[PDB]
C-alpha cells in the first residue's frame, strides 16, 4: 500500500519542516566527483537526492544543468554511472530517486531499468518528459519493482489532466513551475489528493526555501546546487546547511 | 484506416508516434488539436485553403516524364512530380499554408518554427506575411552564420530570426528552443513544426497537408501514362514529402513504395544520416519512432552533403509503414545524390535540391532493376537554387 | 490554334507603315541566316504540331498556367484598388524568360540546327537558354562580358551545371556590348548549325514579333483569369519594361478591349532628371539600335547614352519596337519609376503578401500602386509579377540594411 | 548620269590598276593627328579615302578598328568632326566617302547629312549597317544631293539580294569577307559593270595584288590604323608598299 518516499515526509511533517530535496547530475565535473558530492547532500541535510541522467537533448532544463550535463555527456557519463551513484548515497544512508528523460530509459529496456534501480536501493522515478497517457509499461514495472512514479504537474494543466497526473503519481507529485503560481498549483492537488507536493522554484538561499516549506510538502533545489558545487565541494555543503534550516 | 489513434499511435501495441512530451506542453498540444479536428472537417477551411493552393502556391504541380534520363536508368520512364516550381521552390509551403491557416482560425497572433539551412524558417516567414501573423524563426548559431542570406529573406518577410546558441548549435536545439517559447508563450502563439514527427497531432496533420502532391500525382500519371506507376519513390528527412506522395497510393497493391535517405560516406563509415538502415527505435521530440542514437539513447551527430536530410530522427507513419512491409526505405550516398545532381541539370534542365536528388538517384537504380518501359514517380521535392554553390564546388567549377 | 494577325507588322518587319517602327536595320552578312530563320518561323507559327509541342512544355516542364492572385494586402497602398499579379515568378526557372526560350529552342530543333547561342548581363537570359538547351539536347554556347562573369560567379556556374560552355568575353569594355557583338559573329561563321536565341521583344524582324508570340500566352491567360476571379476586364494591365518581352505578352490578349488601360513601367534608376536612368519613352528619341528603328537614350550625335538601374534586367538603353508603335498609336502609355519606389515595393511585397519579386518586376508593383491612387477605391490592376527575386536577396538585403558591413 | 567615283575607277582602269581605298577612323587617336593621317594618305597614293564615323556601338568593326573607335569616343569625338576630315582631305586633292553605321546618320537628319557631306567635298556613303530595303529616306538623299551609294554584299547573300544590292548602289559596291572573295566579285560581274571593292584582312603589298586581279578596288583598314598607332612614317611606307600593289603593269 504505502509508497517508498512515505515515510520521508511523515518523519518531516511529524518534525514541523519540509523534506529538502537536492538534485545533482551524475558525471558533472566528473563521474567520482559527482559521487562524491551526492554523498556530501546526504552529510550536509538533504533527505532526498535526484540522481539527474545526463540526456543530450533536454528540454525542460535550465542554463546551468543544461551546461553541467553537456559537460558530464563529453566526458563520457554513461547510464549505469547513475545507478552506480545510486548505489553510493544508498550504502551511505541517503535517499535516492533517479530524475531522467525516458529515451535512456527505453533504451535500457522499461523493466530492466527499475529493476537494476531497485537492485541499487534506488526508491523511485522522477519522468520529466513521460505523461501518465504514455506511462503504461512504467506503471506495470514501478508496481513489480516497488518504485514510487514523481509526474509532473504545472500551472496549464487542466482539471481532468491535473487529476489524472495525481492519481497515477505515487510517493510524491513535482508542482514545476515556469509569483502566487507555485501555491496556487500546489493547492490545486492538495483539493483532490493527500500526495506529498515538491516545489522547484529557482531556490538560491535560506529565505527562499523557508517561504515554499509553508505551503510545499518538499523543497526542491536543483540549479544552486550545480553552481556550488562548481565553486566548490566546500560551497556545496555550507549552501546545503542553510537550505536544510530554512525548510525548518 | 491509415490513422492514428485518439492517443497519436500508429499500429496499436507497436506504439508508433505518441506524445513523448512534458505535461508542460500538454494544454498547448490539446488545443491544436482539438482545433485540426474541427478545422479539417470544416468546408470554410478547405476552401480557403484550396483557394491558396490554386491561386498563391501554385497547385497542381505538373508531372513531367523526364525523357532524357530514360537511358541513364535501364530504359524505364521515370516520370517527376513537379513540387520544386511550388512558390518558395518546395513541398514545405504545403504544410506552412495549412498550419498558417489554422494558427489564425484559433486566435493565435503570433507563429514560431525551427530551421536548419533556412527551408522551413523561410516557408513560415512566407505563410505568416500573407496571414498577418508575427512570426519568429528559431534556426541554429552554426547555421544562422553560415546562411546571411537566408536569414535576411526571412527579415524581408518581417520574420524575427533568433541565433540559437544551446546544445550543438543546430537544428535540434533549435526545435529544443521553439518547444520552450512555445510553452511560455502559449496564450498567443502557434508552433509550426516542420515535418511529419513531433508528438501527435503533427504528423497526422503535416501528413494531410502533404497528402495533396499524391493526391494530384495519383491523377497526372494516370491521365499520362494510362495507368498506375510501378513505383512512386521519394527522399526521406522527418518525412513530409514522401507521406505526401506514397498516401493516395497506400491502398494500390501493385504500387511499389521507396522512400530513399542520407548515406552520407557510406553507412559502414559512421557518417550518415540514414535512420531506418542504420537508427533504432526510440522517443524523440515527443515521438516513438526510428533514432539515430548511441547505446544509452544519446542523439548522434548526423552528416549528409544535403542539409535538408540532416534530421536524426523519421516520422512515426514511416515507421508504421516500415515494419508493415509498405514501404521500403533505402540508403543513397552522397556521390551517388550529386550524380543525379549533375546529370538532372545536363539532361532536363532542372537544378534540383541535393535533397531531391536522393530520389533521382534512387530512381535510376530502380529502373535499372524495374527494366524498360516501367514508370516511376519520382517527387522532386524541391529546387537546387540553394544547392548550386555546393554542387560547383563538388564538380570543380569554382 | 494560330491566333490573329492584325497587330502584326509588314513582312520587312514594319509596325504602322512600310517605314515605321521595328525593321531590319542590320548588315547584309547577316541576312541569310535572318531569313532562313524568318522562313522557318512562318511556317512553324501556324503548325498545329509545333504549338502543340509548345504547349506540352509549357504545362508539363514549365507549370503553365501561372496563377492570377489577388494581392489583398496591397490595397490600402494602392488607393484601395485591387491588385492582381500574373504570377510568372513561379515558372521553372523564376521569369517569363522560359517562354521565350522553349519556343526558340524548339524552333532551332525544327531547323536542324545542332547548336545554339545566345549572350547575358547579369545572367538570367543566359541561365534560361541553357536550361531549355540541356532539355531538347542542344549544344549551348552563351557570351558574356569579363565583368559580369567575375561578378556573377554562381549563375555563370548554373549555366555550366546545365551543360552549357560560357565565353567571356575579355576585349573592349568587357560588358553587355561586347558579348552582344561576339555572339552576332559567332551566329555569321556558324550560321549552317547554328542558331541565335534572342533575349527580348527587340533586334531585327522577326525577333519582336516572335519572342511576342511566345509570350502571349501571359496575356491570354490572365484575361480568362481576370474575368473569372473579378467577374470583368480590368481597369488597367501593367507591367514592366526592359526591352518589352514580358510587358507585351501580357498587353497582347488586352489590345481589342477598349475600355483596358495598358501602362508600362520603365526604370528610372537615380531620377530622370539625374542622367542616371534608363527612361527609354521617358527621356530617349525615335532611332535605329540593335536592329530596329524604336526609341533609345542617345546623345546629340546619336551615341549610345549609358543607362542605370538598380535593376539589371530593366538597364537596357533601348526598348521593342511594338513598343513604339503602341505609344505611337495611343494605347499603351509609359511611365518612369525610380530605383526607390521600386525597392519599397519590392519590400511591402515582401512583407504584405510573402512574395519575394524580382527588383524588375517590383517596379510594375510599385506602378501599379501609384496608378490604384489615381483610378481609386475598387478599380481592378492586372501586375506582371515577371520573376521571383531569389537572385536580388543580397541587393535587396544590403539597401534594407540586413546585411551591416 | 555617271556615279562620282565613276571617272577614278575609268582612270585605274585605263592605267591597268586597281583603285586603293584606305580607311582610317575621325578622332584616332585625337581629332587632328587623324586628319594629319588621313591627307597623309593621299599623299601616299590613295586614290579613296573612307572616313569612318566612330559608333558607340558597331557590329561590323574587328578589333583593331574597334579599339580606335573606342578610343576616339573616349577622347570626345563628334560627328561634325568627320564632316571636317572630308573638308581636309578634299583641299589636299582627295577623294573621300564615309563610312558610318546608320543611326548618327538618323540623329543628324538623313537629308541634312547628305547636305552638310555634298557641302563638304564628299562623294558617298557606306552604309555597312544599311541594306536597301531600309534604305527609301536615303535612295531620296543620294539622289537629291549626287553622292554615291555603295551597300555591301556578302559571300552568303542571295542570289535575289546580291542582285537588289547591287542595283541599289552607285560608285561600288563592297564585297566584304581563301577562295570566297573572287567568287563573289565573280556573281557581281555576271548581273552588273559597277565596280567592286574588295575587302580581305588586307596587310602587305602581295595581297593587294592577288585582289587587284579580279576587283576593281582594294580596300585596306585594320592595317592603316595597326600602322598609325606605331606612327605617321610607318602609315606613309605601309601605304606606299599598297599603292605598288595595286598596279599591275
Ligand atoms: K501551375
Ligand atoms: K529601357
Amino acid at each position: 500500500e504505502a509508497s517508498r518516499l512515505g515515510p520521508v515526509f511523515d518523519s518531516c511533517r511529524a518534525n514541523n519542516r519540509a523534506a529538502l530535496i537536492g538534485y545533482l547530475p551524475t558525471g558533472y565535473p566528473d563521474v567520482p566527483a559527482s559521487v562524491a558530492a551526492m554523498t556530501a547532500l546526504v552529510e550536509s541535510g538533504c533527505d532526498i537526492i535526484e540522481v539527474g541522467v545526463p540526456y543530450s537533448d533536454p528540454g525542460m532544463d535550465g542554463p546551468t544543468i543544461a551546461r553541467a550535463t553537456e559537460a558530464a555527456l563529453r566526458g563520457g557519463v554513461r547510464v549505469r554511472d547513475t545507478l552506480a551513484a545510486v548505489e553510493a548515497i544508498s550504502i551511505a544512508g541517503g535517499r535516492a530517486v533517479v530524475m531522467t528523460y525516458w529515451n535512456p530509459v527505453l533504451r535500457y529496456g522499461v523493466d530492466a531499468f527499475a529493476r537494476d534501480l531497485a537492485a541499487a536501493g534506488g526508491l523511485g522515478l522522477i519522468t520529466p518528459d513521460l505523461i501518465p497517457d504514455e506511462a503504461q509499461q512504467w506503471l506495470a514495472a514501478s508496481e513489480e519493482h516497488r518504485l514510487d512514479r514523481i509526474f509532473l504537474v504545472a500551472p496549464s494543466s487542466t482539471p481532468e489532466r491535473l487529476a489524472a497526473t495525481v492519481e497515477a503519481s505515487r510517493g510524491f507529485v513535482y508542482a514545476a513551475s515556469t509569483s502566487q503560481a507555485a501555491p496556487e498549483l500546489v493547492g490545486r492537488v492538495k483539493a483532490v489528493s493527500d500526495i506529498p507536493v515538491g516545489v522547484g522554484l529557482g531556490v538560491r538561499s535560506r529565505a527562499q526555501a523557508a517561504q515554499i516549506a509553508q505551503y510545499a510538502d518538499g523543497v526542491i533545489v536543483g540549479s544552486a546546487l550545480v553552481t556550488a558545487l562548481t565553486e566548490g565541494l566546500p560551497r556545496l555543503r555550507a549552501l546545503t546547511g542553510e537550505l536544510a534550516a530554512g525548510v525548518r | 484506416s491509415h490513422d492514428p489513434d485518439s492517443g497519436g499511435h500508429f499500429g496499436g501495441p507497436s506504439g508508433w508516434g505518441g506524445r513523448y512530451v512534458p505535461e508542460a506542453l500538454m494544454a498547448v498540444i490539446e488545443e491544436v488539436t482539438a482545433a485540426y479536428q474541427k478545422e479539417r472537417v470544416s468546408q470554410d477551411f478547405l476552401d480557403d485553403l484550396d483557394r491558396l493552393q490554386a491561386n498563391y502556391a501554385g497547385r497542381p504541380s505538373p508531372l513531367y516524364e523526364a525523357t532524357r534520363l530514360s537511358q541513364h536508368a535501364g530504359s524505364a520512364r521515370i516520370f517527376l512530380k513537379r513540387e520544386d516550381l511550388n512558390h518558395t521552390g518546395s513541398h514545405k509551403i504545403n504544410n506552412v499554408l495549412g498550419q498558417a491557416l489554422l494558427a489564425r482560425r484559433m486566435g493565435k497572433t503570433r507563429v514560431i518554427a525551427e530551421t536548419g539551412a533556412g527551408q522551413h524558417g523561410v516557408a513560415t516567414a512566407t505563410a505568416c506575411a500573407l496571414l498577418g501573423l508575427d512570426c519568429v524563426i528559431y534556426m541554429g548559431g552554426i547555421d544562422t552564420a553560415r546562411q546571411a542570406l537566408n536569414v535576411a529573406r526571412m527579415r524581408l518577410l518581417g520574420a524575427e530570426v533568433v541565433a540559437v546558441q544551446t546544445g550543438s548549435k543546430t537544428l535540434k536545439d533549435a526545435i529544443n528552443e521553439a518547444f520552450r517559447d512555445w510553452v511560455a508563450n502559449a496564450d498567443n502563439t502557434y508552433y509550426c513544426f516542420g515535418t511529419a514527427a513531433g508528438p501527435h497531432p503533427f504528423p497526422t496533420m503535416v501528413r494531410d497537408f502533404q497528402r495533396i502532391i499524391g493526391m494530384e500525382a495519383r491523377v497526372q500519371i494516370q491521365g499520362q501514362a494510362g495507368r498506375l506507376p510501378d513505383a512512386v519513390v521519394a527522399c526521406v528527412g522527418g518525412g513530409s514529402n514522401a507521406i505526401g506522395i506514397f498516401h493516395a497510393f497506400l491502398d494500390d497493391p501493385g504500387v511499389r513504395l521507396v522512400g530513399f535517405e542520407a548515406a552520407g560516406d557510406g553507412v559502414e563509415t559512421g557518417r550518415h544520416a540514414a535512420t531506418f538502415t542504420a537508427g533504432s527505435p526510440g522517443a524523440f521530440h515527443g515521438s516513438f519512432s526510428y533514432l539515430l542514437q548511441d547505446e544509452d539513447g544519446q542523439t548522434i551527430e548526423s552528416h549528409s552533403i544535403s542539409a535538408g536530410l540532416d534530421y536524426p530522427g523519421v516520422g512515426p507513419e514511416h515507421a508504421w509503414l516500415k515494419e508493415a512491409g509498405r514501404v521500403d526505405y533505402r540508403p543513397i550516398t552522397d556521390s551517388e545524390a550529386m550524380d543525379a545532381f549533375g546529370l538532372l541539370c545536363r539532361m532536363e534542365g532542372i537544378i534540383p535540391a541535393i535533397e531531391s536528388a536522393h530520389a533521382v538517384a534512387g530512381a535510376l537504380k530502380l529502373g535499372v532493376e524495374l527494366g524498360r518501359g516501367a514508370v516511376i514517380v519520382v517527387n522532386l521535392s524541391g529546387r537546387g537554387d540553394k544547392d548550386v554553390e555546393t554542387a560547383a564546388k563538388w564538380f570543380g567549377l569554382l
